[PDB]
DNA sequence: GCCTATCGATGTATATATCTGACACGTGCCTGGAGACTAGGGAGTAATCCCCTTGGCGGTTAAAACGCGGGGGACAGCGCGTACGTGCGTTTAAGCGGTGCTAGAGCTGTCTACGACCAATTGAGCGGCCTCGGCACCGGGATTCTGAT
DNA sequence: ATCAGAATCCCGGTGCCGAGGCCGCTCAATTGGTCGTAGACAGCTCTAGCACCGCTTAAACGCACGTACGCGCTGTCCCCCGCGTTTTAACCGCCAAGGGGATTACTCCCTAGTCTCCAGGCACGTGTCAGATATATACATCGATAGGC
């Protein structure tokens, strides 16, 4: 358990993570603390996203999560749609939505 | 015989075309355009073979954006059909020009 | 070239939300980008907020109160927790 | 016959059932007859913005090909971030 | 004498176009702003410019609002602008879920 | 205190924006999307008050909050 | 002073610690500081310009917010520039609907 | 007490170049120096994204150029560069 | 004037069958992360000064609130006629396979100017303090809108 | 088209405090020197982007007819608008605590920086299984028909 992931108990990894903050110019001294917190918070966010996608994979019958279940996934939940709202997912197409002023009687 | 009515097969359309991810802007006139467009700006320019498709995604979710909400200023003026008005209004409240 | 990307560490996450179910090469291309943009985000917000209070260093605290600006409510909510365990436990070894 | 074509102006090669297409993938029942020049129009100022914007960051690097990296810049330095062709 | 409908209420709008005061009164907007900071943290203090700010950055706001409110109004061919006005405005500008 | 926003002056923002004649209705909508817009705007100026160890909120954070938003003020500290 | 050397009224040296102390880049040039302080003067002097000319046309012979307001919402790039700002205490540009005026 | 410093001066000489005898109010004066560091940090994080993007870590008037064109409107960026172009070719020419 | 049986007209969804192309998994390698250690300054601490927000009082005015009449606009209903939808047959060009070339992306290696740091020096720039002229105002006339004659 | 008559313009006197100078001072910009990585520059490889033709085949185009949606008109109504009147609290002016922001100096631990070492992480090559794609089913959606009720 020598990779600070291990102690970290994570699987996004947090040398890459302070990797990427030191040579992004950030800030000048980062911390020995914010990349593990920036990791598990990347790791929440896309287990939620995957999991919200996979519901949607099962519900149509695939094994493979496609573009499609990521936009389904991402558009039906308040708060990723809020967060990821105005982003494009290419190949994902939109919602099915008719209006009820259009639809027949 | 047998005919649909006005706005019956149209339904069906938007079913259809809801339910599916392809790109409805056919390639080839769509990537002269946008190398005609690109030649104004610099001259002797090339583009790559996922660079087009890149701008015919954000091309046409733009669009289709832009028509949802044309719909829906035309349902606010008590019609169904969308007409020029119907976007330049949702283009101006947006801020665009 | 040598190129970097998230798509095993995804694919990890993936096994761990949904042991049975894939995921194409495409998704993967799309999940990589949203990984990269929530981390310049929260970076950058991080990066300002130093900026602000005179600092010069980026803590484990200035990316909880960037999430808790950025995210919405609920995830900044379970995400401010998740990442408070981590860090505990993390200077706990 | 047999001596040219017409050589159409290609704004006008996003035809109106593409046009069409893509409003009833918006949710359209209904389309009026004026709203294809408007929309070609649209489009093409879109396109005049983001192709520029890309052909800058192009020129900037010095390279004479539009890599798909310099669309998706110039995409989001316009809030319309693009997820899954690079980046 | 009487002044039909309509314009005073002109007068008033080339009146209010042509200052650059703050409409809305200083004192309930302070309250407003503190019962809504309250929610978050408890007894919070402010420094007046920030109060000041905050005013000026609603009224910017709902003035802008307005503005698009009247050009809904004005889709429908009315003069009364309606709360689906406003919905309609805030909704297409992405500030509505 | 919401309705301390009184209806001559959501009238008087309506003049100023244009409008000629106002529904009875536009007040409650009106007083509902300004509660909307100060707690989005101050949720952010107490976190940037929070994490900075004070307890006056300053207009720095509300302009750092404003600018977060889109919304850009320029005039009072920026 | 550089200010002087690139023939400038805007501090070339405090742009580039500006830069510096921005954590904008590793490393800064030195011709940087004095295309940004070149071209800030030129936004500024524009604003200033068209702000003054504003307060001409109203006798006003000192420029208020309100001018400034004037000038950026008058100018078509200027606006889109400052398309998201809000010039405090600038108020609205005079404008009312054809269809409101009476007939 | 502090020590704060601001664009108050140089906007100032700008102002009489431009109309001699024309003042400007605190209130304006804050607003402009607020325009002024909003377009810097603009500017500059522009240049920052683009160095970034070319694997680069020098921040040179080149970046500083084609930012200024990324940023400000059509006419807006052809008179700006010029300028700037004129003051750094003027700047390296005198010692 | 129903709306309810009913037709035969098409569309969608669901069923099993066989491919391929792309998705898992493994192999070998190397470049980046982990483990030592150092020096040093950035952040935390306590302590002090003093601005600055808070709450209180009183007065005075403006503004907000309530009530009224009435007229102008929102809304429902109706009719007319042109535009848009739908289906047919015919024609056009997109799509995918070829062909061939070569410009240009992307890598390494070189090396030398530009820049990063330090130290000593000095003057730009910020605040203290001061003043003078301009603008907000107040009230008085003329003026231009107007409102029913 | 016309008047009287509210409501902004126009003008002159007043006068208050903020904008515009002038000074003392410090700390931040400038000059000068040194050193080291970094970046323009040359060179070579070969990926993939450029045009074209060939061939298929489904989308696109052109045209006809019919229906229904848009738009104009009319009439009823109610709900806003503009004015008067009475009520309320916002504004301002002043004084006064005292809580909290900003400074100061000191101090210790956390982070950059260096070096060494190796195991995690992807390119590359692979076998096979999910999914594309079918055409078959079997069953709904939907005028149109014409029957009493």
């Amino acid at each position: 358990a020598k990779t600070r992931s291990s102690r970290a108990g994570l699987q996004f990894p947090v040398g890459r993570v302070h990797r990427l903050l030191r040579k992004g110019n950030y800030a000048e001294r980062v911390g020995a603390g914010a990349p593990v917190y920036l990791a598990a918070v990347l790791e929440y966010l896309t287990a939620e996203i995957l999991e919200l996608a996979g519901n949607a994979a099962r519900d149509n019958k695939k094994t493979r999560i496609i573009p499609r279940h990521l936009q389904l996934a991402v558009r039906n939940d308040e708060e990723l749609n809020k967060l990821l709202g105005r982003v494009t997912i290419a190949q994902g197409g939109v919602l099915p939505n008719i209006q009820s002023v259009l639809l027949p009687k | 015989p047998h005919r649909y009515r006005p706005g019956t097969v149209a339904l069906r359309e938007i079913r259809r075309y809801q339910k599916s991810t392809e790109l409805l802007i056919r390639k080839l006139p769509f990537q002269r355009l946008v190398r005609e467009i690109a030649q104004d700006f610099k001259t002797d320019l090339r583009f790559q073979s996922s660079a087009v498709m890149a701008l015919q995604e954000a091309s046409e979710a733009y669009l289709v954006a832009l028509f949802e909400d044309t719909n829906l200023c035309a349902i606010h003026a008590k019609r169904v059909t969308i007409m020029p008005k119907d976007i330049q209004l949702a283009r101006r409240i947006r801020g665009e020009r | 070239t040598r190129k970097e990307s998230y798509a095993i560490y995804v694919y990890k996450v993936l096994k761990q939300v949904h042991p049975d179910t894939g995921i194409s090469s495409k998704a993967m291309s799309i999940m990589n980008s949203f990984v990269n943009d929530v981390f310049e985000r929260i970076a950058g917000e991080a990066s300002r907020l130093a900026h602000y209070n005179k600092r010069s260093t980026i803590t484990s605290r200035e990316i909880q109160t960037a999430v808790r600006l950025l995210l919405p409510g609920e995830l900044a909510k379970h995400a401010v927790s998740e990442g408070t365990k981590a860090v505990t436990k993390y200077t706990s070894a | 016959k047999r001596h040219r074509k017409v050589l159409r102006d290609n704004i006008q090669g996003i035809t109106k059932p593409a046009i069409r297409r893509l409003a009833r993938r918006g949710g359209v029942k209904r389309i009026s007859g004026l709203i294809y020049e408007e929309t070609r129009g649209v489009l093409k100022v879109f396109l005049e913005n983001v192709i520029r914007d890309a052909v800058t960051y192009t020129e900037h690097a010095k390279r004479k090909t539009v890599t798909a990296m310099d669309v998706v810049y110039a995409l989001k330095r316009q809030g319309r971030t693009l997820y899954g062709f690079g980046g």
